[PDB]
């Protein structure tokens, strides 16, 4: 685990996400996908405890499949993330709560809107058009907080992107091994291949 | 109608005809009996030879309660050994509270309250027994008769079973003739002559006698079983009375 | 907790509550199934006494259990909804620990599972339901139609019916269908599951649903106009 | 018709399990009273050994539930003492929950609201008894509080009890027409007892000797059950007047 | 009404000879031991040819040297079949080694009892036990709804049962064959079954020492079949 | 007749029918015998078949290395009532390195089946044991009847045509007492006892089953050629 | 042992009826009087005190009672489930409603779980409904003064003035010739006691009598004093004194 | 705080020859610098062919051998007087151990 | 034991239905009749009260139209007590989703919760089913107004218009005859209180024996407002379409 970041621009959310998984002085994958499709228009990453991020990402998207099959019906992203956000705020009083944290990228079809949510495992939630969880924010934001612009295009949201992941790989200690990068629009989810 | 089908129904008149129903069981049963004395008790049952091949003496159907407390019953014998269990239970957790052993009035009061239990409620029968039961207190001697419904008193003595009616009439003439009181070693004999008196209403198969006795001088208000001597001396009083 | 044996053996060896539930399934609305060489095909009866439905919100006859397999029953309907939710909850769990969604038998004998549980625990009767279950296999293009029952048994059928009448439909089917040559196209199927239930329903109007299942999650539900046209176009070849 | 089996209304609204265990009450064949003074609350019963091999002792429908409060039973004893035993326990635990003596008439109260419960729960028989609680309350004086298998509760001027309880009640009500108040206006207990007997003797028209009578008393902070010989003492005022 | 676990006059459980009646409407189960191998046969009994045959399982694999076929109401197999899957398996995790036939069907039969006011009422299926292991060699075994098992060298069970089993008691000898066997239960099966007897309509299954449980093909039961009317004709 | 629905109903006479018909189930039973000296204690068991190609329904069950019984009536309810007392006696071994004696073995089974003659829903058990074994007063015979009723005899039989035994036994009591020191002889005696209930049928090699135990003897069944001795 | 009674003992009957509920209903009619009328500035509930013995001290037994300051209670039917009711009714106004919001339920919600209490009894396993009828009088400040009856079944039924039990039919009829919307409390208790001297029999004065009102605030009944809101309680049971005071007038 | 483990010392050795197997251990029994006893036997025969030990916590160790000798006479009971395998044995014994993993039994055990 | 007493509430009869719901049925089909009809731009319920009795306090009362939330309401035909019980399980369920998902229930999961809650009674626990019928108003963002109905047996449907209660074959007959789609609620409540006018067992239908309401868009832009009619609007209503 470790890095994963979000970006929302006029008309879509994007999604990076860290490929290595690293257990002790090993670095075990440079391939790993920290993300789950909840439903066709939701995107979640996540990152945090080994194996609770795992469990808790199927937990989450069995429920919203279920939800699905049920209703014949996709639920709204503000929906599914007050869902999974509950999840958490349960967990975090429980014997072991589940140390996770996770990113909510989906298009309201009904709105015609991108959104991204940044939930941690406390179980705080806030709607943002950046979001980062770890040390990344650290660097991230206030880089952010300068190149963004509300009505970008989702090419100006990559290349504002790749200006993160450079920046994160000249500052940080540890090898992340390049990210997984998904994007969620009108027409669902789908992934960047070369990044 | 239909009123006694069912456990703990009152009928028309106010009657539980299910307890009165066990106590047919009851009166079915052999004789049991006892009798209070100076300072002690006495118990007594009839135990019916049903055949050659029942190894004597080896069939026991008196038992103890805690050190001090003898119970004899008649009816379904299962259900009084049922009752002893609860009785040995009880007795157990008020000498674990309380440290001293639990005096008459106090275990007949929880055999009573038990078994009453067991007339309160259609998924429970009623027992099938009547119990004689008693021993040495703090306060002297006590004798108890218990019966299905969960009816007990105090007895100078007492009987049940099927010769319960020859039983009592040899019983009033004791209490009668004897004003001050009996001792331990009289009462033995005197209930060996009973039995003896009250296996005529059960003269098919012929029988085998049981004693024992609680007694302040005699046994150290302790339980313990007529054995040996003891037991011969009684049985042949016995026989020279029915002859 | 309420105890009570309610399905229990007769003298002669009969489980009187199992054999009502399926008096129940005798008087649900008739429903059918029919598999083709690529596709099964489930028809459903609904009866004409209720005019002023809202056929947009009112819960439809046929159900998906996961976007590969579908449910159809005849019977209590209230009864069949604790079965298709119970069958949906197994169907993301199958996919969760197994990481493969069910395959039909799996999820037949599921529901055959459940129903029998019903017909030997205290405190419950039996579900008055009976089930056709169809769809395909993770990968597979080899038509499965499965029924299932009140008592729990289960098995496979090329083409079967349920329901009121359901004695006269298969009796139709029993003729009308070649084991060596199944309806070859998705047209042929439709045509032989209509022409089915056009032996027992009424008119051909509002009264027929029809849902068609082919491989890799490709369900649809016909609309009224298209289920007309198979109406109108048997209905013609008849006067003969 | 299952509805005289157990605690379920009858079309005409009655539950004949609850009429049935009022039957059960008179089974005894016993009859008791209970009267008040200025100081004191004294009860009767009669008291009938018809077995020559019972111990007379161990005979009794009169309980002491607590130091203040006594109660005396009409009904088969083991129901009685089942009644007894709950109320002592109740009493016992009100004391250390609320720090005070419990009153004569909340603890009938709390019988009667257990008795309730009877007839209205299936599981549960009514128990065939009628309780009369007795005692001097530190608050409301001395008080007669009754109850039966109805769950029904009600405190008393005077009250009686048994299969001859209406010959009872008259002959009290006739006495306290005529007195023109609420209690026996009388200064020792031994008296009030006195009274007691004399009126069930004229209601009854039986004599007693000291074997056929059972007496209780309440007087402030104690119950007291007497022996033979204190109702023979009291045998002989009553005869020597 | 009354109690489910009631005794009868006779001293009999109501429910349990109830069970029994349910039992001899079911197909017919046929099984039998040599001392090369158990065979069990089942009838089949479609109740309509739109029914697809080969979806009829009334014979099942226990363990790789346990199998098992059922008569009666079948859907009450399915936990049975479960415990006895879970009791062999859990053995060989306990223990190291294969759980002897007659203690699988001891735990197979502990479950039959275990009703009353557990579930709600006794099985409504009888079971043939049949497998192999070191100790006893083959062994088939007879499981009822009442909790008791007997061995057997030969059983039927099912509508045609007491006439397929006085069948038995003539044709079998201790020194029958495989293949022997495997005629014997086809023969008699075609005796007692109603319609005419042919691969899709029964099924043939054996367990041996060498090959484990295995239920045989429709090709396969087919010249077995073939066999059997060719040897008939030949005297 | 009513009163017959259940265990927890008593008839107007005293009687609970139910525990009468499990007594019933008993006297459908194969019959069996048991008989003791003062050295060893035997149990003889005439086994019974379905038919020619079935196994003869087992008898006779070990509850310990100084303790078993014979059954007749449901043989399940015998495997729950042994099991029991399988666990009882290992109690009594593992908590205080004692064998359980066989009077505590009998007033233990008295109680179990006690408590399912009294309560609504249960049934009593529908069979009867013969509990043979030898502690450390010596060799002991048990009869356990599901009513409750436990006794201890010096020999008896239980099951269809047990009377035939029964009174043999009672007649041959002053000799097979005195079988001390002598295991063949005390078998020969129960093998004649249980002759004397047979009909139609003889003791064969696949249908006799004897078990014995004690003083230095463990408790031990024969059967097949084992038993082909005693015919 | 055990409560084995888990199923409901009130099933319906072919025709619809709820048997066990009907069966209540005709021990509420079997019952003695009670009524109530609703006034502009308060209201009244009012009922015989029927004695069982003249020995018995008929004020030790009250049919009138007290749930929270501002509400009270009276009934028609059987006695012992009318005082487990009162007992349940008076903690369940603490549990569910004062010990959240800190102030005691409007009336209409005290209703409410009072209904709760007696359906659940018509429902549950192993238990017969209550024989009861209550009419329920009391005042909060949203809502002003309000008159509730409450059945067996657990229906509940707001009134302007009632009455159930033995001659409820009679009383209903004199009560709405009576009855005005410009009713004041004294006028109220007026027609109370004319409308209660119908349906009694013997003795009618304030001690075979009982009375109370849901009125203004009392001070004097508070117990103290320092705190402005606390005003005092809006039930008063009339004395036996003060109802004999209005029976001249009569 | 009290501490349920203690160290009862003593060691014990298992060869196997061709037809022959043996299991030696020492007799002595100690805690901290103090001899409990100089002859305490730890080696057992457990029946069929199997002998035990069980070596650390005597408490432990007797408990242990306890329930496998407990294990053994059940096994008979269940599966017909059938001999238990020096392999299925230590099999059985693993789930002994196993079943205590969060609160063990502090022994090496040799069968 | 207590088998004696046992109705079992929840079995079969031999021609496979379930005795308890139809004699459930048989009580509703006794209670005061309730419609509801959905219109283009909104929704109509109304029904009548029991047999009322002129001492009865009409404007603080409430037998018949309940709110479940601020865009769903029911119409009670049945024990009104037993519907209380529902009536507050529902009200939490909707809580429960607003709480869950932050967005208000969609009708017909509240609907199928509720239903299946009666489902329950019929099947297991040995206890007497709900006797309620239910008439769900209401409206949310996907399918918009929507009618549905539930009965003791737990099954419920959906409606353009329908009746529970009393007289539900002669209601559902005027109902069919001058129901059609592109209606308006004004028309709707007009036909709502004609078909009782003519359904009723009493003489004339009043303002005092009616309880009233509609679900509109008819706030201010795209947003829903319940109106639960006072005694005087119904009055009002009663003569502008001149019934009185
Ligand atoms: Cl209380």
């Amino acid at each position: 685990m470790d890095i994963i970041l979000g970006i929302r621009v006029q008309d879509s959310v994007i999604l990076a996400s860290s490929k290595a998984v690293t257990r002790g002085i090993s670095v075990l994958k440079d391939s790993d996908d920290k993300t789950r499709q909840l439903s066709p228009h939701t995107l979640m990453s996540f990152a945090g405890e080994a194996g609770d991020t795992v469990q808790f990402a199927e937990y989450i998207q069995a429920n919203i499949q279920l939800y699905s099959i049920r209703e014949d019906y996709e639920l709204s992203p503000q929906a599914v993330s007050s869902f999974v956000r509950q999840e958490l705020a349960k967990s975090i009083r429980s014997r072991r709560p589940y140390q996770v944290n996770v990113l909510i990228g989906g298009y309201d079809k009904k709105k015609n809107k991108p959104e991204l949510y940044q939930i941690d495992y406390l179980g705080t939630k806030v709607e943002l058009p950046y979001g980062a969880h770890g040390y990344s924010g650290f660097y991230t934001f206030s880089l952010l907080d300068h190149h963004y612009r509300p009505d970008m295009t989702t090419e100006e949201g990559l290349d504002l992107l790749k200006l993160c992941v450079q920046e994160l790989e000249k500052r940080m200690p540890m090898d992340f091994k390049g990210v997984i990068v998904k994007i969620v629009d009108k027409d669902g989810i789908r992934q960047v291949d070369d990044f | 109608t239909g009123y006694d089908l069912s456990n703990s129904v009152f009928s028309p008149d106010g009657r539980n005809f299910q307890v009165e129903y066990a106590v047919k069981a009851v009166e079915n049963g052999t004789t049991s009996i006892g009798i209070k004395c100076n300072d002690g008790v006495v118990f007594a049952v009839e135990k019916l030879i049903t055949s050659k091949l029942l190894v004597p003496q080896k069939n026991v159907k008196i038992q103890v309660v805690d050190r001090h407390i003898g119970c004899v019953y008649s009816g379904l014998i299962p259900d009084g050994r049922h009752l002893v269990n609860r009785g040995r239970e009880e007795a157990a957790s008020f000498k674990k509270l309380y440290k001293t052993p639990i005096p008459i009035p106090a275990f007949a009061d929880r055999l009573g309250q038990y078994v009453q239990a067991h007339t309160l409620y259609n998924s429970v029968r009623p027992f099938g027994v009547s119990t004689i039961f008693g021993g040495v207190d703090k306060n002297g001697a006590h004798l108890y008769m218990l019966e299905p419904s969960g009816s007990y008193w105090g007895y100078k003595g007492a009987a049940t079973g099927k010769g319960r009616q020859s039983a009592k009439a040899e019983l009033e003439k004791l209490v009668d003739h004897h004003p001050e009181g009996l001792s331990a070693r009289e009462a033995v004999k005197q209930a060996a002559k009973i039995i003896y008196l009250a296996h005529e209403d059960n003269k098919e198969k012929d029988f085998e006698l049981e004693i024992s006795w609680c007694s302040l001088s005699e046994t150290n208000g302790l339980h313990k079983f007529v054995k040996g001597d003891l037991l011969q001396e009684a049985i042949d009083f016995a026989q020279k009375e029915i002859n | 907790g309420y105890d009570r044996a309610l399905s229990i053996f007769s003298p002669d060896g009969h489980i009187f509550q199992v054999e009502y539930a399926l008096e129940a399934v005798k008087r649900g609305t008739c429903a059918v199934g029919v598999k083709g060489k690529n596709c099964v095909v489930l028809g459903c009866e609904r009866r004409s006494t209720l005019k002023l439905q809202d056929t947009r919100i009112t819960p439809s006859k046929v159900s998906k259990i996961d976007s590969h397999v579908v449910l159809s029953f005849s019977g209590l309907n209230a009864d069949s909804r604790i079965l298709i939710e119970k069958a949906r909850v197994e169907a993301q769990s199958h996919r969760l620990t197994l990481e493969d969604p069910v395959t039909v038998e799996y999820l037949t004998r599921y529901v055959a599972g459940v129903q029998q549980r019903y017909t030997q625990s205290g405190g419950v009767r039996p579900f008055g339901v009976s089930t056709l279950i169809a769809g395909f296999d993770p990968r597979d293009d080899e038509p499965k139609l499965y029924q299932t029952e009140p008592s729990g048994i289960y098995s496979s059928w090329s083409a079967q019916t349920i329901g009121r009448n359901s004695k006269t439909v298969r009796e139709f089917l029993e003729k009308n269908y070649d084991r060596k040559e199944p309806p070859a196209t998705v047209e042929e199927c439709v045509k032989l599951t209509v022409r089915s239930l056009l032996e027992v329903v009424q008119t051909g109007a509002k009264n027929i649903e029809i849902t068609v299942v082919k491989p890799d999650s490709d369900i649809v539900a016909l609309s009224s106009e298209e289920i007309n046209q198979y109406v109108t176009q048997i209905e013609q070849e008849k006067q003969e | 018709g299952y509805d005289r089996h157990i605690t379920i209304f009858s079309p005409e609204g009655r539950l004949y399990q609850v009429e049935y265990a009022f039957k059960a009450t008179n089974q005894t064949n016993i009859n008791s009273l209970a009267v008040r003074g200025k100081d004191c609350t004294v009860v009767i019963s009669q008291k009938k050994v018809p077995d020559k091999l019972l111990d007379p002792t161990t005979v009794s429908y009169i309980f002491c539930i607590s130091r203040t409060i006594g109660m005396v039973v009409n009904g088969p004893i083991p129901d009685a003492r089942n009644a007894a035993l709950r109320a002592k326990a109740e009493a016992a635990e009100f004391r250390y929950k609320y720090g005070y003596d419990m009153p004569c008439d909340v603890l009938a109260k709390r019988m009667a609201n257990l008795s309730q419960i009877y007839t209205q729960r299936a599981y549960m028989r009514p128990l065939g008894v009628i309780l009369t609680f007795v005692s001097v309350d530190e608050e409301l004086g001395p008080s007669i509080y009754k109850t039966d298998p109805a769950g029904y509760y009600v405190g008393y001027k005077a009250t009686a009890t048994g299969p001859k309880q209406q010959e009872i009640t008259t002959n009290l009500e006739n006495h306290f027409k005529k007195s023109k108040i609420d209690h026996i206006n009388e200064e020792s207990w031994e008296k009030v007892v006195e009274f007691a007997i004399t009126h069930m003797i004229d209601a009854l028209g039986t004599e007693f000797s000291k074997n056929d009578l059972e007496v209780g008393v309440a007087t402030k902070d104690k119950f007291f059950t007497l022996s033979a010989e204190n109702i023979e003492e009291r045998l002989v005022a009553i005869a020597e007047q | 009404d009354r109690g489910v676990s009631t005794f009868s006059p006779e001293g009999r459980l109501f429910q349990v000879e109830y069970s029994l009646e349910a039992i001899k409407l079911g197909s017919t189960a046929i099984g039998i031991a040599t001392k090369e191998g158990v065979v069990l046969g089942v009838e089949k009994r479609a109740t309509s040819p739109l029914l697809e045959s080969d979806s009829i399982e009334k014979i099942v694999e226990i363990d790789r040297h346990i199998g098992c076929a059922m008569s009666g109401l079948t859907a009450d197999a399915r936990s049975m079949i479960e415990h006895a899957r879970t009791a062999a398996v859990t053995h060989n995790l306990y223990y190291d080694e294969d759980i002897n036939v007659e203690s699988l069907t001891q735990s197979v039969c502990d479950l039959a009892l275990r009703f009353g006011e557990l579930m709600s009422r006794p099985f409504g299926v009888a079971l043939l036990i049949a497998g192999h292991d070191a100790d006893d060699g083959y062994q088939l075994f007879h499981a009822e709804p009442s909790g008791t098992f007997y061995r057997y060298n030969a059983k039927a069970i099912g509508s045609g049962s007491e006439g397929a089993q006085a069948e038995l008691l003539n044709e079998w000898h201790s020194s029958l064959t495989l293949k022997e066997a495997e005629l014997l239960v086809l023969k008699i099966l075609k005796q007692v079954m109603e319609e005419k007897l042919d691969e899709n309509n029964a099924q043939l299954s054996c367990i041996t020492k060498q090959d484990g449980f295995k239920i045989y093909d429709n090709e396969k039961t087919a010249e077995l079949i073939k066999e059997l009317k060719e040897k008939e004709a030949a005297e | 007749n009513n009163y017959d629905g259940d265990t927890v109903t008593f008839s107007p006479t005293g009687r609970l029918f139910q525990v009468e018909y499990a007594l019933e189930a008993i006297k459908q039973g194969s019959v069996t015998v048991g008989l003791r000296s003062n050295t060893h204690a035997v149990l003889v068991a005439l086994k019974r078949n379905a038919d020619e190609l079935s196994s003869y329904q087992k008898k006779i069950i070990k509850c310990d290395e100084h303790m078993g019984l014979s059954l007749a009536g449901l043989a399940p309810d015998a495997r729950v009532l042994s099991n029991y007392l399988r666990q009882q006696c290992n109690y009594s071994s593992l908590v205080f390195n004692r064998k359980l004696a066989v009077e505590r073995a009998g007033h233990l089974l008295c109680d179990k089946a006690q408590k399912n003659t009294q309560s609504y829903g249960g049934r009593p058990y529908g069979v009867g044991l013969l509990i043979i074994g030898y502690d450390k007063s010596g060799a002991h015979l048990l009869e356990f009847q599901p009513s409750g009723n436990v006794t201890e005899l010096y020999g008896t039989a239980i099951g269809a045509r047990s009377q035939g035994a029964k009174t043999y036994l009672e007649r041959t009591l002053d000799t097979f007492i005195k079988i001390d020191g002598n295991p063949d002889e005390l078998i020969k005696a129960g093998v004649e006892a249980i002759s004397q209930s047979l009909r139609d049928e003889s003791l064969t090699v696949d249908n006799l089953s004897i078990a014995i135990v004690g003083k230095d003897t463990p408790f031990t069944i024969y059967d097949g050629e084992a038993v082909a001795k005693y015919i | 042992m055990t409560d084995r009674y888990s199923f409901s003992l009130t099933t319906f009957s072919p025709s619809g009826k709820l048997g066990q509920i009907d069966y209540a209903l005709t021990a509420v009619k079997q019952g003695v009087t009670s009524l109530g009328i609703k006034a502009t500035n308060g209201v009244v509930i009012a009922t015989e005190k029927k004695s069982s013995s003249p020995l018995a001290m008929s004020e030790t037994l009250s049919k009138v009672s007290l749930l929270t300051p501002d509400i009270g209670a009276v009934y028609s039917g059987m006695g012992p489930d009318y005082r487990v009711l009162v007992d349940k009714s008076r903690k369940v106004a603490h549990t569910s409603y004062k010990r959240i919001y800190g102030e005691y339920p409007p009336t209409k919600l005290l209703v409410s779980e009072v209904a709760k209490i007696m359906q659940e009894a018509t429902q549950s396993g192993g238990v017969r409904p209550f024989g009861v009828s209550l009419l329920i009088a009391g005042h909060d400040e949203f809502n002003g003064f309000s008159l509730y009856q409450v059945d067996p079944s657990g229906s509940y039924f707001p009134w302007k003035a009632t009455a159930i039990g033995k001659g409820s039919v009679a009383a209903k009829t004199f009560l709405e010739k009576r009855w005005n919307d410009e009713l004041e409390l004294e006028d109220a208790i007026h027609i109370a006691l004319l409308t209660l001297k119908e349906s009694v029999e013997g003795e009618f004065n304030g001690d075979t009598i009982e009375l109370a009102i849901i009125g203004d605030e009392n001070p004097d009944l508070l117990g103290y004093t320092g705190i402005p809101t606390d005003k005092g309680p809006r039930f008063r049971k009339l004395t036996s004194q003060e109802i004999n005071d209005r029976l001249e007038a009569l | 705080q009290f501490n349920p483990y203690g160290d009862n010392g003593g060691t014990i050795l298992g060869i196997a020859g061709e037809d022959f197997a043996v299991l030696a251990g020492d007799t002595r029994n100690i805690t901290d610098y103090s001899i409990n006893s100089r002859y305490e036997p730890k080696v057992f025969d457990c029946g069929d062919n199997i002998v035990m030990s069980a070596n650390g916590f005597a408490a432990d160790g007797d408990a242990l051998v306890k329930r496998f000798k407990n294990s053994v006479k059940w096994y008979h009971f269940d599966h017909n007087d059938k001999k238990l395998s020096i392999n299925s044995a230590a099999r059985n014994i693993q789930h002994l151990l196993y079943g205590k993993r969060f609160f063990p039994y502090y022994v090496h055990t040799i069968i | 034991g207590s088998r004696r007493y046992d109705s079992r509430t929840t079995i079969f009869s031999p021609e496979g239905r379930l005795y308890q719901v139809e004699y459930a049925l048989e009580s509703i089909s006794h209670a005061g009749t309730a419609i509801g009809i959905m219109a283009s731009d909104g929704i109509v319920l109304a029904a009548e009260r029991k047999v009322t009795s002129t001492l009865l306090e009409q404007d603080t009362s409430t037998e018949k139209l309940y709110k479940l939330n601020d865009k769903i309401a029911v119409a009670v035909a049945g024990l009104t007590a037993d519907a209380e019980i529902l009536i507050n399980t529902a009200r939490i369920h909707a809580q429960n989703y607003l709480k869950t998902y932050n967005e208000d229930i969609p009708v017909e999961i509240l609907v199928r919760r509720l239903s299946d809650i009666k489902q329950g009674y019929t099947q297991h626990g040995g206890l007497r089913p709900f006797g309620v019928s239910f008439i769900y108003a209401g409206y949310d963002d996907r399918y918009g107004y929507q009618l549905y109905t539930s009965n003791p047996s737990g099954n419920y449907t959906g409606w353009k218009a329908i009746s529970v209660g009393a007289n539900t074959s002669a209601a559902q007959t005027l109902l069919q005859m001058d129901y059609k789609d592109d209606m308006k609620v004004d028309d709707a409540i007009e036909l709502a209180l004609k078909t009782l006018s003519k359904t009723t067992d009493s003489s004339a239908l009043t303002y005092d024996r009616l309880e009233f309401a509609t679900i509109r868009k008819g706030a201010n832009d795209g947003e829903v407002y319940q109106k639960i009619f006072k005694p005087q609007e119904i009055k009002d209503i009663l003569v502008k379409t001149g019934i009185t």
